[PDB]
């Protein structure tokens, strides 16, 4: 594989290199900070033909001109004026019009926000190793622990959590600074183990050690997210803050990513009193699946009006014995929406059974018909699945995760194995992890 | 209306109601919050947490990181400087 | 007196943008392409074309992806977005 | 010259090609990067028997799993951490 030699040439000059990187960072900054209209008109408009989006539009590296792809207008600019590099305004990527290719494989250009520190970053950090670059790695079952490791896999392949952990924000603020005592510190060792270099079971052991000081994967998901929150709270500076996060609004990773809220509407038909109506935080939604076949059917069923049967009920206000009518609706959507399919039916006789119904779930899920009051398309992308294999009593949990570039992996204890979208979609899903992808 | 009709011009009606270099957007961009490509801001303020984190198209590149040669920690680009100093 | 058609095409696109309707059209389109599996099909098709051509050269690869990516758009999405675009154009222009 | 049909189609094609070009740029530069960074690169292994992991290996038995027989490790912890 070749590196572009035109840009290598330019980089032999020390001013020019510096100029290219300032321009690359500014272009990229501008693209992240231009309201859609200004972007269309000032970075997506060809200076030669004046069309918007004539294929990709490229912002010249050496002058203010923007030129399109479809009519070879940036190309003409490069030939007529000698400017052979432009930045694609949809994605910040640098194109060489002599190579007729993107310059993709030069870490400094990719990491151009660190230009001013580059010699240090070069000599003191390294690129990921081929084997760790996607953090793929299994966790050995250590005595009925797939209920924990399944969720952990989904957590360490969650983009929000990986960015959080690798940004060192917990590491920088933690008052415990022990992975034997602090769950968030244990999670960081896991990430450290899987993505850098610290078998690859130490963070997990430490996690189990954090748990010694005090079954269902859904329970563990709630347990672990709650403990990330507690760690955040434990790190706060004073009592006003501890109180604020606990009672008003928490800005922790868990509460700015996974939490939404439901409107529980309860309304009497005769007179409309709705004072049993509430708005409640959720960190996931539990869906019934008896006799249904598709995830959208379970969501309709979650969101539909039902009559509350309540022995000898009379509405406080109007005295009607008519069943009050309840309806759940999403009031606030979270960035990562986690759905639980209720498979473990705990019955009146004490005897659980497991529901094995296959429920069809989409790779792209649209939540618009489940939000409360015309609501616009709100689309999430599937990135995580936890499945339960076997009996209520004797059973085991598997995780499936989607990583960058759309490739899917099955995590079955120590075994990690490749798998296709098409076969993952045939799974008996227990938990589903969806990440916010488009809001219209 | 006809798809095949030759277009004369822009309606005067509409004109009566409306109305250089890419580097010159910088002033404005400096004074403009973080924009998304396909996540409408009024819908965000309405249907999402006031403090939601959003990573748009999160699976459309790996998380960019480098690993410290001293302790092996995977470091995000914007955390490397700090972790050196 | 003849008007410059190229420039006119540019004003039209620009008025679309200033109304907010270019964003709506573009957002509708992407949501449809996402939901119908098209974005993923394109990404697969790209990988298949890199492998076959043992090349990562953008220009070469696009040359064989784009036409196919164009044909892969469902007719429903195509028809539906084209109508939306036509209706907005009838607000903006005069015909003869 | 220009009509409602021609302009509509122009716009759609502008949007589609822009989108396609963008998706293609991301794939190809990702690949260019991965093959430059790792001259030695293997892709992840895919067993259709559904039986070999990502390095084309089988699952180790947990008797052979050791750190302490791995499968008893939480049991060993209960004790040993006291
Ligand atoms: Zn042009
Ligand atoms: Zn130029
Ligand atoms: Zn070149
Ligand atoms: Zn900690
Ligand atoms: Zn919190
Ligand atoms: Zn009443
Ligand atoms: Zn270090
Ligand atoms: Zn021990």
């Amino acid at each position: 594989m070749s590196i572009c030699p035109h840009i290598q040439q330019v980089f032999q000059n020390e001013k020019s290199k510096d100029g290219v990187l300032k321009t690359c960072n500014a272009a990229r900054y501008i693209l992240n900070h231009s309201v859609p209209k200004e972007k269309f008109l000032n970075t997506m408009k060809c200076g030669t033909c004046h069309e918007i989006n004539s294929g990709a539009t490229f912002m010249c590296l050496q002058c203010g001109f923007c030129g399109c792809w479809n009519h070879s207008h940036f190309l003409s600019h490069s030939k007529q004026i000698g400017h052979i590099f432009g930045i694609n305004s949809n994605n910040g990527l640098l194109f060489c019009f002599k190579c007729e290719d993107y310059i993709g494989n030069i870490d400094l250009i990719n990491d151009a926000i660190l230009a001013k520190y580059w010699d240090d970053v070069c000599t003191k950090t390294m690129v990921p190793s081929m084997e760790r670059r996607d953090g793929l790695s299994g966790l050995i079952n250590m005595g009925s622990t797939c209920f924990m490791s399944s969720i952990l896999q989904c957590l360490i392949h969650n983009p929000y959590f990986i960015r959080h952990s690798m940004s060192q924000i917990h590491s920088n603020n933690c008052k415990v600074r022990s992975p034997d005592k602090c769950f968030s510190c244990a999670l960081d060792k896991i990430v450290h183990e899987l993505y850098g270099a610290l078998n690859r079971q130490t963070g997990f052991i430490y996690l189990l050690t954090c748990a010694w000081k005090i079954q269902d994967a859904h329970e563990f998901w709630q347990f672990i997210i709650n403990q990330i929150h507690q760690s955040y709270v434990l790190d706060l500076p004073n009592a006003k803050e501890v109180s604020r996060a606990n009672n008003k609004q928490c800005e922790c990773i868990v509460h700015t990513v996974f939490e939404g809220s439901l409107e529980s509407s309860i309304v009497c038909p005769g007179c409309q009193n709705n004072s049993k109506t509430t708005i409640d935080p959720f960190l996931d939604l539990s869906l019934d699946i008896k006799d249904k076949k598709k995830l959208y059917e379970c969501l309709d069923s979650f969101h539909k009006k039902e009559q509350l049967k309540d022995f000898n009920y009379h509405c406080g206000e109007c005295n009607s014995t008519q069943d009050a009518i309840k309806q759940l609706g999403i009031h606030k959507l979270p960035s990562v929406l986690v759905l639980q399919l209720k498979r473990f039916e705990h019955l009146l006789n004490g005897s659980n059974r497991k529901l094995d119904d296959f429920i069809e779930f989409p790779t792209y899920l649209n939540m618009k018909n489940y939000c409360s009051t015309k609501v616009p398309d709100i689309i999430y992308e599937l990135i995580g699945i936890v499945s339960h294999k076997g009996t209520v009593n004797e059973g085991h949990y598997i995780a499936f995760c989607k990583i960058s570039g759309g490739q899917w992996f099955k995590f079955n204890d120590s075994m990690v194995s490749s798998i296709s979208q098409e076969e993952v979609l045939k799974e008996q899903a227990y938990l589903l992890f969806y990440t916010i992808r488009q809001v219209n | 209306r006809s798809g095949d009709a030759e277009i004369k011009g822009i309606k005067p009606k509409v004109i009566e109601e409306y109305s250089d270099s890419w580097k010159s957007l910088m002033s404005s961009a400096k004074d403009t919050p973080l924009q998304y490509d396909h996540m409408n801001r009024e819908s965000l303020k309405k249907y999402f947490d006031p403090n939601a984190q959003l990573i748009e198209d999160p699976l459309d590149k790996p998380i960019q990181y480098r690993v410290c040669e001293k302790c092996g920690k995977p470091l995000a680009l914007t955390a490397i400087v700090d972790h050196l100093e | 007196m003849t008007m410059d058609t190229a420039q006119l095409k540019s004003q039209i696109q620009q008025y679309l943008v200033e109304s907010g309707n270019y964003e709506l059209i573009s957002n509708e389109l992407k949501a449809r392409l996402l939901q119908e599996g098209w974005v993923d099909k394109v990404k697969d098709l790209t990988k298949s074309e890199m492998n076959i051509n043992e090349s990562t050269n953008f220009t070469q690869i696009l040359s064989t992806v784009e036409p196919k990516a164009l044909e892969m758009v469902s007719d429903s999405t195509r028809e539906t977005v084209l109508k939306q675009i036509r209706e907005f154009l009838e607000e903006i222009v005069d015909t003869q | 010259t220009i009509t409602i049909d021609s302009i509509s189609n122009g716009i759609l094609n502008n949007l589609l090609t822009t989108l396609i070009q963008d998706i293609v740029a991301r794939e190809t530069t990702q690949q260019q990067l991965l093959k430059t960074r790792y001259p030695d690169l293997r892709s992840y292994y895919f067993d259709p028997n559904g039986s070999l992991d990502i390095n084309g290996l089988q699952k180790q038995q947990e008797s052979s799993q050791y750190i302490v027989s791995a499968n008893r490790l939480a049991a060993h912890l209960q004790r040993c951490l006291s």
